[PDB]
């Protein structure tokens, strides 16, 4: 029952994320013990390409005598932009590898700021290649321009972890640098929080259908995404109408009435003094004052290549598409940065979008960009604004 | 032994194959099957070794609601561009252990092992575009007249049945033999 944290490396390229990443299995292998294998055989029958987005990841896991780490590494810039704008695993826990023998890089930057953007919570730096360097005063300064870096996104720069190591030496079973990613796995253990439970969380549906029941109440069904929904609990629906308040009267699983529901099970809802009229599809009940409805937010958002099935032609400001949140499409407009006037198929940028109707949404919500129900982007939202 | 009526049989209502230039190759299974099962590592050592003038390609069976849900398993897996990683698992905890992986539900909550998300594993389970391919799946059934799995359909017009390496063998034949006209 250890703990699972997922985790990923960032960073230039050429600074040694690959490198750390076969390091830090090997050492903690050599050290605690390796995480068990599952069954995992690759078909060798011929799979066609299909339409979506191609992302190319490499995962391993690895185990501290405490916590569980799943951990995703990329080969390129692009990969990492998709990943961290849409890729499988939202990430607890960044590890930023940076080369001393180079310093902070633009893509050092960049994702950082995707980092911020996409809501990484937390980012541990490797300071790498330190067998290339006799001089401490030049480590403390890439240090130095590190923190700075990281303080410029809102990332706790002065009290960010940071170890100095090679991730290419500990690689090959040197001692002395095999200790530096032992101290980096202590960071992981010590400086990401074990994440919130879904369970634990303030309860959440997002309502996929209505339906009249008992002649004249209502029930509406979802997934329950978060937390719990007890037979005499306030919600509250929201998004799309006016905020709305009712009490859970009860929660429908087959055929049957249960007192609860909880997080993962499919279940309608029972609502009291809701008319089928009043709720719809898109909506979500949810912990009265625990999410809010929004119409504004800004995003960064990666439209989909022609290869990946996406649209063919670049779209301009006036482009209007479906914006899908969790159960339903809102239509909205968008404006891009300035002196961008269009946006080309592959492309990642930050878009500020206004919804025909608010949806209730935090800040890392996931959506997607549809034309006709076709995906055409993926995004995530950065702040909302109103 | 290679002979028609005996080691294969030639498909009365042959069909034209979906690739016109190669050889196709077309497995009818299901998840659920043991035969199908003892079949999978010969036809995967056959894989390592695809002939660039033949394709492969899978068509789990579906004529009935149970077969369907692998079908509809499957289908999905190479909807969302998975199979390759999922396949041999899912036919492994099936078989070897007894996971009942036999739904639409259950299958969910295996793919999120490997990444896919519940809601797009369910809006891709029930789409037109995997509902088609269950469709093509029966139509050739019935043409090919299938009465069960597993089976190999070579070029739309031999059938070949059994669970080893004998299988593999008599596909080679019947590749080869196809390569003359
Ligand atoms: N000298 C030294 N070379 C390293 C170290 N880490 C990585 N390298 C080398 O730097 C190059 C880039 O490494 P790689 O991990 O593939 O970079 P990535 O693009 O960030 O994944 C490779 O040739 C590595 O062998 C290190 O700690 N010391
Ligand atoms: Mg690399």
């Amino acid at each position: 029952t250890k703990p699972h944290v997922n985790v990923g490396t960032i960073g230039h390229v050429d600074h040694g994320k690959t490198t750390l990443t076969a390091a830090i299995t090997t050492v903690l292998a050599k050290t605690y013990g390796g995480a068990a294998r599952a069954f995992d055989q690759i078909d060798n029958a011929p799979e066609e390409k299909a339409r979506g987005i191609t992302i190319n990841t490499s995962h391993v896991e690895y185990d501290t005598p405490t916590r569980h780490y799943a951990h995703v590494d990329c080969p390129g810039h692009a990969d990492y932009v998709k990943n961290m704008i849409t890729g499988a695993a939202q990430m607890d826990g960044a590890i930023l590898v940076v080369a001393a023998t180079d310093g902070p890089m633009p893509q050092t930057r960049e994702h950082i700021l995707l980092g911020r953007q996409v809501g990484v919570p937390y980012i541990i730096v490797f300071l790498n290649k330190c067998d290339m360097v006799d001089d401490e005063e030049l480590l403390e300064l890439v240090e130095m321009e590190v923190r700075e870096l990281l303080s410029q996104y809102d990332f706790p720069g002065d009290d960010t972890p940071i170890v100095r190591g090679s991730a290419l030496k500990a690689l090959e079973g040197d001692a002395e640098w095999e200790a530096k990613i032992l101290e980096l796995a202590g960071f992981l253990d010590s400086y990401i929080p074990e994440p919130e439970r879904a369970i634990d969380k303030p309860f959440l549906l997002p309502i996929e259908d209505v339906f009249s029941i008992s002649g004249r109440g209502t029930v509406v069904t979802g997934r329950v995404e978060r937390g719990i929904i007890k037979v005499g609990e306030e919600v509250e629906i929201v998004g799309i109408k006016e905020t709305q308040k009712s009490t859970c009267t009860g929660v429908e699983m087959f055929r049957k009435l249960l007192d609860e529901g909880r997080a993962g099970e499919n279940v309608g809802v029972l609502l009291r003094g809701i008319k089928r009229e009043e709720i719809e599809r898109g909506q979500v009940l949810a912990k009265p004052g625990t999410i809010k409805p929004h119409t504004k937010f800004e995003s960064e958002v990666y439209i989909l290549s022609k290869d990946e099935g996406g649209r063919h032609t670049p779209f301009f400001k006036g482009y209007r598409p479906q914006f899908y949140f969790r159960t339903t499409d809102v239509t909205g407009t968008i404006e891009l940065p300035e002196g961008v006037e269009m946006v080309m198929p592959g492309d990642n940028i930050k878009m500020v979008v206004t919804l025909i109707h608010p949806i209730a949404m935090d800040d890392g919500l996931r959506f997607a960009i549809r034309e006709g129900g076709r995906t055409v982007g993926a995004g995530v939202v950065a702040k909302v604004l109103g | 032994s290679n002979a028609a009526g005996k080691d294969y049989t030639v498909i009365a209502n042959p069909g034209k194959v979906e690739v016109p230039g190669k050889i196709e190759v077309r497995e009818f299974f299901w998840y659920g099957c043991p035969h199908c099962f003892k079949l999978e590592p010969h036809m995967q050592t056959w894989l390592k070794q695809i002939p660039s003038d033949v394709r492969f390609v899978r068509t789990p069976a579906a004529m009935n609601k149970v077969w369907e849900q692998g079908a509809r398993t499957y289908y999905t897996s190479e909807a969302l561009g998975v199979r390759k990683r999922t396949h041999l698992p899912l036919f492994h905890a099936i078989q070897v252990n007894g996971q009942q992986i036999f739904d639409q539900a259950s299958a969910a909550k295996f793919f999120t092992r490997y990444g896919v998300p519940e809601q797009k594993f369910n809006s891709t389970y029930n789409s037109f575009a995997v509902t088609a391919k269950v469709a093509e799946s029966n139509k050739l059934a019935q043409q090919y007249q299938l009465t069960g799995v597993p089976a190999v359909v070579v070029n739309g017009k031999y059938v070949v049945q059994g669970e080893d390496g004998k299988v593999t063998q008599v596909l080679n034949y019947l590749i080869e033999k196809e390569r003359k006209a």
